RNA sequence: CGGUAGCGGGCGUGGAUCCCUGGAUGUCCGAAUGGGGGAACCCGGCCGGCGGGAACGCCGGUCACCGCGCCUUUUUGCGCGGGGGGAACCUGGGGAACUGAAACAUCUCAGUACCCAGAGGAGAGGAAAGAGAAAUCGACUCCCUGAGUAGCGGCGAGCGAAAGGGGACCAGCCUAAACCGUCCGGCUUGUCCGGGCGGGGUCGUGGGGCCCUCGGACACCGAAUCCCCAGCCUAGCCGA
RNA sequence: CCGUGGUUCGUGGAGCCAUGGGGGAAUCUGGGCGGACCACCGCCUAAGGCUAAGUACUCCGGGUGACCGAUAGCGCACCA
RNA sequence: GGAGGCGUAGGGAAACCGAGUCCGAACAGGGCGUCUAGUCCGCGGCCGUGGACCCGAAACCGGGCGAGCUAGCCCUGGCCAGGGUGAAGCUGGGGUGAGACCCAGUGGAGGCCCGAACCGGUGGGGGAUGCAAACCCCUCGGAUGAGCUGGGGCUAGGAG
RNA sequence: UUAGGCGGGACCUAAGGUGAAGCCGAAAGGCGUAGCCGAAGGGCAGCCGGUUAAUAUUCCGGCCCUUCCCGCAGGUGCGA
RNA sequence: CUGGUGUUGGCUCUUGGUCGCGCCUGCGUAGGAUAGGUGGGAGCCUGUGAACCCCCGCCUCCGGGUGGGGGGGAGGCGCCGGUGAAAUACCACCCUGGCGCGGCUGGGGGCCUAACCCUCGGAUGGGGGGACAGCGCUUGGCGGGCAGUUUGACUGGGGC
RNA sequence: AAGGGGGCCUGACUGCGAGGCCUGCAAGCCGAGCAGGGGCGAAAGCCGGGCCUAGUGAACCGGUGGUCCCGUGUGGAAGG
RNA sequence: CGCGGGGUGGAGCAGCCUGGUAGCUCGUCGGGCUCAUAACCCGAAGGUCGUCGGUUCAAAUCCGGCCCCCGCAACCA
């Protein structure tokens, strides 16, 4: 999953640390790492279709910012937009951001 | 989240209400069907205009009738007609009542907001009801004569 | 009249060659940009020119794409800009293993080598939601020191700060928001909402907005922007 | 809060800075921080941006070597 | 240039005390200390960290370069002398109630045969600082097929 | 080292390649519609002879062709 | 593969959990009969519609506990005590458990469409799936498909 | 008497430890005597387990009971 | 170390939730029937209900400790 169009969120490298044994916290000897390796964590990207200026616009955003998509529609209601291509519109909405 | 109904929705709320819905219910149903709109702080103010103005004219109109109720429950409208004993029959309908009221007192009333079954058959002392406003009642003195 | 003699011809005190500065020309390929393509070759559109010129050819001009201004009647036009290279240095995204641990997996090697994006003569960082114990300091960066300290660590191999002190340098600013003004749009008609623009505002003694009172508004400060100059670089000259 | 990175910090009493996931405020009587947590006493003002100098390097120009002297010194003193 | 570093106090895990201190109830007894000499520079030997006296692996990892050899597949073309055998079908005749089926002619099938080109490489000999980093002679396997082959393409390094 | 006729290009498409649109991916990039490119396959008009020390379906001789432009006559609803 | 959760919505039936309130629950022998435990018990319930009876509600360990409803029209109840370890009335708080209403929450069945997914040459739509699946974060599990490594020394050579 | 029986008892002590055996290190071993508070004995005295020589395991990591020494601005707490 | 539940006659055992019964099968004994064998059927011996302390009129049934067998999960410098 690439980049969230609203928040700019994107996947990062994160480790998978594998441990073993009882925690010292619980009077154990202590945790022992049996392995470290890299994985990725993706943004919860989701698809949010939406209709601006009667034309249907489709965003791809993290779930986290979905309500911000709907904020943008609310704000672009005060705007000349008609006869613009769907891309033309989306580019304009993101300009409000 | 909170949103407001653009149309009465049974077991949900009457039109004009702030109401709490699951966000998905708004985003994928209510909102893209004109059934509601986001209760954003902007819209919540735009609503208030309607509420403010609408109740203002409505309170206006009720007092705008009150200026009639005082003068009319005070006075008497005398309507002379060619007559005999207690019968002559004329077009003395709410139409003539109003015409007779415009030319005698200058004031003008709506001959349909005037309560009267049929044109007055007989000479006499008559008390009509005028309802220019669904809240404000008005007892009209009208006297038909020689 | 290059290395360069040779044959064969020229030029220079009417100041040549040569050196510097600024122009002109600059075929084809290359970011390569009209299109194609096996780089340096092949084929075009529009507008002009040339030849006897319709066909044919040559010449001059023009025509790629992406971004922003959308200033654009979306269509169409216009405008500013990008692309590619660079010895190392710089930031960012990704990121090894040999090796060390006298084996090895945590650990080490090392955020190194390397790949990719980007910046520029530098780049990064930078005006505290800081430090951390003093009722202290006062942006950042760089050097010395603190210190192989404090700590981290199959507490093994190993890894390894910061404050403070001494120095180099020295510098601070702009906004968002309240609120006023205007401009196009909305249609729940409005002390309303939304977008643009201008004003206003910039904070830790907390500041700012708006209303009230004195002050000053001609005082003061002052660029990191623009203008001029010294100076410096790019040829030289005198010199017992 | 969960999964991680950064720091001297290898899960450690593990804060602080960063954030992929979930929940999710407040506008100063507000927030963050001073190594779990709590009280006290203090420091600071997050979620917008710019900024010279001091620093790094050496394709390039110059200057200098208890630097080399043609198997040396750059791979190449020469038509590399 | 005095920041800073070593030294002039040690003992103790530390709080802390101090020519002492620690363990201890001790005013036993021990341990470690006291009873001054250091520090800066040069030179030498050795030690720690750097490749650390020089040359040498088999390997491991990163990024590229290769299917003009070879393997497989995709597209488009080309090649296979001659001879042999004689499937189905067909035709006619026999047969039966009609058939099955039989015979002859015709026909020309096949990862069929012999065998050149072409493709292979069985045995032996030669070659062995070769003509040749795989060749030569005789011999041998296939030769209408799961055939051979030209031109154009695609797949690669724990990958094809 | 001589070409309208031979081969190739200013014709066509195949595998495949590239690729406005679009889809995807930390970056590099991957996939891919249209379009474009891609031939030893499709399409297209030259045969015999002579000549040079050295080229010839290329020069020349004889006999045959192709496309394009203008004009013309006849023909037709012309037109991608 | 798998639970939780985000993306993720509408209607409905059903069923646990815990909390609060109202109510009932309690059967050895003794016994007037079905007595939970205690504590206040000597004085009440009462013409506020009693006993002695008719629908009918559950529960029964088949002897009735209990309790809405119908005619009633003035009497039933324990103290007294006999039976016992415990007294029968009316009150309070508790226990065992069940039921009714009310919060906070979990599990399950069905229908629905509109996110999401498929499809329809017709795309602000129609049909199919559908809050599943897919995808994000997180949980445990299987896991030579792959990766990194370990797999001792002595030894009349090594292994055994 | 180190063997056999009985009486009373817990020295199967706490704080130390001159001096030696052994020995590469690190370990291992014997030990009189001093103080505390005890046991048995009239007493001298003996007693810091067992006639002796085997019956064992460094450090790291953690547990448990003490103590109250450190504890990140201060008091607690976490942790040592 | 931290949990979960058992011990009941010679063997295995529900009684334990919900305190008034040491019950069931198999085992041994005697008797019936039997070619016999089993099976069937009548009767019978056989226990502190692990311990000790405790609430109770009384408890294998309910509590505290303790013994022991099995079981669950985790740790192992
Ligand atoms: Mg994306
Ligand atoms: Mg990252
Ligand atoms: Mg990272
Ligand atoms: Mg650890
Ligand atoms: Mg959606
Ligand atoms: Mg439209
Ligand atoms: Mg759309
Ligand atoms: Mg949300
Ligand atoms: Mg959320
Ligand atoms: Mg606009
Ligand atoms: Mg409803
Ligand atoms: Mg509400
Ligand atoms: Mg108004
Ligand atoms: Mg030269
Ligand atoms: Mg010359
Ligand atoms: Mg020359
Ligand atoms: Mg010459
Ligand atoms: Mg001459
Ligand atoms: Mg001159
Ligand atoms: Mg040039
Ligand atoms: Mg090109
Ligand atoms: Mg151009
Ligand atoms: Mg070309
Ligand atoms: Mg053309
Ligand atoms: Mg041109
Ligand atoms: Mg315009
Ligand atoms: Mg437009
Ligand atoms: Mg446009
Ligand atoms: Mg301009
Ligand atoms: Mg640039
Ligand atoms: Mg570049
Ligand atoms: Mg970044
Ligand atoms: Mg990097
Ligand atoms: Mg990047
Ligand atoms: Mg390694
Ligand atoms: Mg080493
Ligand atoms: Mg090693
Ligand atoms: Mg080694
Ligand atoms: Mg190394
Ligand atoms: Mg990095
Ligand atoms: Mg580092
Ligand atoms: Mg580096
Ligand atoms: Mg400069
Ligand atoms: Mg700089
Ligand atoms: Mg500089
Ligand atoms: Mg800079
Ligand atoms: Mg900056
Ligand atoms: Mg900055
Ligand atoms: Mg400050
Ligand atoms: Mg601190
Ligand atoms: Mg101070
Ligand atoms: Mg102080
Ligand atoms: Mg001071
Ligand atoms: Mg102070
Ligand atoms: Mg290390
Ligand atoms: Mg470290
Ligand atoms: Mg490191
Ligand atoms: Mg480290
Ligand atoms: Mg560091
Ligand atoms: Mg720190
Ligand atoms: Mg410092
Ligand atoms: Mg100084
Ligand atoms: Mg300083
Ligand atoms: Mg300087
Ligand atoms: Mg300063
Ligand atoms: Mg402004
Ligand atoms: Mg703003
Ligand atoms: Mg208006
Ligand atoms: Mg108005
Ligand atoms: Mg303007
Ligand atoms: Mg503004
Ligand atoms: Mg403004
Ligand atoms: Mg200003
Ligand atoms: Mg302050
Ligand atoms: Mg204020
Ligand atoms: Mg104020
Ligand atoms: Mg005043
Ligand atoms: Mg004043
Ligand atoms: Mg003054
Ligand atoms: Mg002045
Ligand atoms: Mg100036
Ligand atoms: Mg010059
Ligand atoms: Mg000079
Ligand atoms: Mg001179
Ligand atoms: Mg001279
Ligand atoms: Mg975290
Ligand atoms: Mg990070
Ligand atoms: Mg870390
Ligand atoms: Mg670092
Ligand atoms: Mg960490
Ligand atoms: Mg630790
Ligand atoms: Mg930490
Ligand atoms: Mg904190
Ligand atoms: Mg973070
Ligand atoms: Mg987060
Ligand atoms: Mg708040
Ligand atoms: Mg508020
Ligand atoms: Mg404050
Ligand atoms: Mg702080
Ligand atoms: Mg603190
Ligand atoms: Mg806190
Ligand atoms: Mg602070
Ligand atoms: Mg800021
Ligand atoms: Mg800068
Ligand atoms: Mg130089
Ligand atoms: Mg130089
Ligand atoms: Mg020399
Ligand atoms: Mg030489
Ligand atoms: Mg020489
Ligand atoms: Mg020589
Ligand atoms: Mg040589
Ligand atoms: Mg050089
Ligand atoms: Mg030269
Ligand atoms: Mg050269
Ligand atoms: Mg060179
Ligand atoms: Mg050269
Ligand atoms: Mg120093
Ligand atoms: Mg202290
Ligand atoms: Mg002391
Ligand atoms: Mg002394
Ligand atoms: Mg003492
Ligand atoms: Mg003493
Ligand atoms: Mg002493
Ligand atoms: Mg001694
Ligand atoms: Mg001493
Ligand atoms: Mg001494
Ligand atoms: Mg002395
Ligand atoms: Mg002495
Ligand atoms: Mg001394
Ligand atoms: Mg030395
Ligand atoms: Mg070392
Ligand atoms: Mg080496
Ligand atoms: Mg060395
Ligand atoms: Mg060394
Ligand atoms: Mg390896
Ligand atoms: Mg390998
Ligand atoms: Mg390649
Ligand atoms: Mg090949
Ligand atoms: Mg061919
Ligand atoms: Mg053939
Ligand atoms: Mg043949
Ligand atoms: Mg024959
Ligand atoms: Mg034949
Ligand atoms: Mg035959
Ligand atoms: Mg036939
Ligand atoms: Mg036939
Ligand atoms: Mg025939
Ligand atoms: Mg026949
Ligand atoms: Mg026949
Ligand atoms: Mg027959
Ligand atoms: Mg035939
Ligand atoms: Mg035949
Ligand atoms: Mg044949
Ligand atoms: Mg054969
Ligand atoms: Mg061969
Ligand atoms: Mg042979
Ligand atoms: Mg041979
Ligand atoms: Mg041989
Ligand atoms: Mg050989
Ligand atoms: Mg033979
Ligand atoms: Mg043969
Ligand atoms: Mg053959
Ligand atoms: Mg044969
Ligand atoms: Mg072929
Ligand atoms: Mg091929
Ligand atoms: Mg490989
Ligand atoms: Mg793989
Ligand atoms: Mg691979
Ligand atoms: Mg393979
Ligand atoms: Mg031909
Ligand atoms: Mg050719
Ligand atoms: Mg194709
Ligand atoms: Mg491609
Ligand atoms: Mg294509
Ligand atoms: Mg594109
Ligand atoms: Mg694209
Ligand atoms: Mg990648
Ligand atoms: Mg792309
Ligand atoms: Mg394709
Ligand atoms: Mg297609
Ligand atoms: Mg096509
Ligand atoms: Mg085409
Ligand atoms: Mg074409
Ligand atoms: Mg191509
Ligand atoms: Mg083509
Ligand atoms: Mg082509
Ligand atoms: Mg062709
Ligand atoms: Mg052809
Ligand atoms: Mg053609
Ligand atoms: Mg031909
Ligand atoms: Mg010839
Ligand atoms: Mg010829
Ligand atoms: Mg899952
Ligand atoms: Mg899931
Ligand atoms: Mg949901
Ligand atoms: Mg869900
Ligand atoms: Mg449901
Ligand atoms: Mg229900
Ligand atoms: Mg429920
Ligand atoms: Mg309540
Ligand atoms: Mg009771
Ligand atoms: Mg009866
Ligand atoms: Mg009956
Ligand atoms: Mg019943
Ligand atoms: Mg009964
Ligand atoms: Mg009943
Ligand atoms: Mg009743
Ligand atoms: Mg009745
Ligand atoms: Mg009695
Ligand atoms: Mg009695
Ligand atoms: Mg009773
Ligand atoms: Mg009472
Ligand atoms: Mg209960
Ligand atoms: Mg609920
Ligand atoms: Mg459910
Ligand atoms: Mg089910
Ligand atoms: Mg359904
Ligand atoms: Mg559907
Ligand atoms: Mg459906
Ligand atoms: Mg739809
Ligand atoms: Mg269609
Ligand atoms: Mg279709
Ligand atoms: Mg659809
Ligand atoms: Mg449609
Ligand atoms: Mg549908
Ligand atoms: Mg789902
Ligand atoms: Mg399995
Ligand atoms: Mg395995
Ligand atoms: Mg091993
Ligand atoms: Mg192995
Ligand atoms: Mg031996
Ligand atoms: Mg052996
Ligand atoms: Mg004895
Ligand atoms: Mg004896
Ligand atoms: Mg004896
Ligand atoms: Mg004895
Ligand atoms: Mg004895
Ligand atoms: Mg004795
Ligand atoms: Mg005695
Ligand atoms: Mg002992
Ligand atoms: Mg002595
Ligand atoms: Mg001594
Ligand atoms: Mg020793
Ligand atoms: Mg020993
Ligand atoms: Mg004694
Ligand atoms: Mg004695
Ligand atoms: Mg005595
Ligand atoms: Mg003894
Ligand atoms: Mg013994
Ligand atoms: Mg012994
Ligand atoms: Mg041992
Ligand atoms: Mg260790
Ligand atoms: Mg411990
Ligand atoms: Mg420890
Ligand atoms: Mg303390
Ligand atoms: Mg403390
Ligand atoms: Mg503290
Ligand atoms: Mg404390
Ligand atoms: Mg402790
Ligand atoms: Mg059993």
């Amino acid at each position: 999953s690439k980049v969230c169009e609203i928040s700019g969120k994107r996947p990062i490298v994160a480790n998978s640390i594998q441990r073993r044994g009882k925690a010292k916290r619980e009077g154990g000897v202590g945790k022992k790492t049996t392995g470290i390796s890299k994985r990725r964590q993706y943004p919860n990207l989701q698809k949010v279709r939406v209709r601006v200026a009667g034309q249907e616009i489709t965003f791809r955003v993290a779930a986290s910012h979905i309500p911000k998509v709907y904020e943008l529609v609310e704000r672009a209601k005060g705007l000349r937009l008609e006869g613009l291509s769907p891309k033309e519109i989306k580019k304009e909405l993101l300009k409000l951001l | 989240m909170k949103v407001i109904l653009l149309e009465p929705l049974e077991n949900l709320g009457d039109v004009g209400q702030v109401v709490d819905v699951k966000p998905g219910y708004a985003r994928n149903y209510l909102l893209p069907r004109g059934l509601a709109v986001l209760a954003t702080e902007s819209n919540l103010k735009a609503l208030e205009a309607r509420i403010r103005a609408q109740a203002k004219r409505l309170a206006e109109r009720k007092a705008e009738a009150e200026r009639l109720k005082e003068i009319l429950e005070n006075l008497t409208l005398t309507i002379p007609v060619r007559a005999g004993e207690t019968k002559i029959y004329g077009s003395v309908t709410a139409k003539d009542i109003a015409e007779a009221l415009s030319r005698q007192h200058g004031i003008t009333i709506d001959p349909k907001r005037l309560a009267l079954e049929k044109p007055i058959k007989e000479l006499g002392e008559y008390v009509l009801t005028y309802k220019p406003h669904p809240e404000v009642p008005i007892q009209l003195k009208v006297s038909v004569v020689a």
